[PDB]
């Protein structure tokens, strides 16, 4: 963010800096900057095979830590993904989601520092 | 140019237009029939099952058949006709702009049933141009002059 | 396979050469025309 | 961090972007039949559960 | 058939977090 770490740590304030995060599919997660700790660290909550769905979110926000904060209550979460369709003898359709977002190497989960 | 300090203003209006028009047409023929081998006769009917290609990366189990002209998709519409069994397994003819689709995802003309008509398959991996839509940008120069 | 022109203004909101709000910010279009067809 | 104590700011803009790609795939193919035993042929089929 | 199951709380609860919780701020 181009801030002094050594004694801007006052300025991590929404007017300042802004943080988003986007799947540039309409899935959308905004951040306020004053209530990370200290750190950024983005994990994530998936659940795969039998459902499929990431939502990933941000550790200890808006907490005091070191307890959990909103934990997945304030994530970006994805679960629009491609299935294939294919023939028989019926011809049974393929499902489009993130597919041609990959085929632009965008296929991905995005942070917009502001 | 972001903050407040402005002097009261209340005239807005429309100024100026610019237009990307879409001029000239293209067609997606999509059907779930191989449309270039056999179909047979009413009496003895041949299903040849679609192929599927695979346009932005998206796996079709249909097939896709392109055309960028009128007549020609009409050609073929009408050459359908005569096939009632394979007409059946149409799922649409999409009508879309002109110049989005590559032509290194074209397949060349292969001959319909028969044929004396041809049609391409579209496929072979590629992706559409994602175009740069000119007639409607402005450059700095081009814009503060508007 | 799926008909859907998006578009965006390049590097909108953005400090460059970043891009911006990319297709977050698009005119979106898909009502594309289909024509109807008669068999027996 | 959080009390409105802070100077008139309007200029906001799009300062940097990090992401966090997906780059290769994977697939599950979810049926229900046992693809690892007996099918058969056309004649004589088998419908492994 | 093959008649499916249906999903809710199952993965939360693969974390231990199945369960009501209060945030006291």
């Amino acid at each position: 963010l181009g801030l002094n770490p050594i004694n801007d740590k006052h300025l991590l304030r929404p007017n300042i800096v802004t943080a988003e995060l986007t799947d540039y599919a309409g899935n959308r997660l905004p951040i306020d900057l004053s209530l990370i700790e200290t750190n950024l660290e983005f994990d994530s909550f998936v659940t795969m095979g039998a459902k499929n769905e990431i939502k990933v979110y941000v550790k200890n926000y808006n907490a005091r830590g070191n307890n959990v904060g909103q934990y997945i209550d304030n994530a970006l979460t994805i679960n629009n993904f491609d299935t294939i369709g294919f023939s028989v003898d019926a011809i049974t359709e393929g499902h489009v989601g993130y597919a041609p977002l990959f085929k632009q190497d965008k296929f991905g989960v995005h942070l917009r520092l502001g | 140019r972001s903050n407040n300090d402005v002097l009261a203003t209340s005239t807005m209006r429309v100024h100026a237009i610019k237009s990307e028009l879409f001029t000239q047409l293209e067609y997606i023929l999509t059907i779930g029939a191989n449309l270039r081998k056999s179909f047979g006769t009413a009496e003895k009917p041949k299903f040849p099952s679609s192929s599927g290609s695979t346009h932005d990366g998206i796996y079709n189990p249909y097939d896709m058949y392109w055309f960028n002209d009128y007549e020609s998709l009409k050609e073929v519409m009408d050459y359908l006709t005569g096939y009632p069994w394979i007409q059946q397994s149409i799922k649409n003819v999409t009508i879309i702009p002109s110049g989005f689709i590559k032509q290194e995802s074209l397949n060349d003309h292969e001959p319909v049933n028969g044929g004396d008509l041809s049609v391409r398959k579209l496929g072979k991996q590629g992706v559409s141009n994602q175009k740069d839509f000119n007639a409607i940008s402005l450059d700095y120069q081009s814009l503060m002059f508007t």
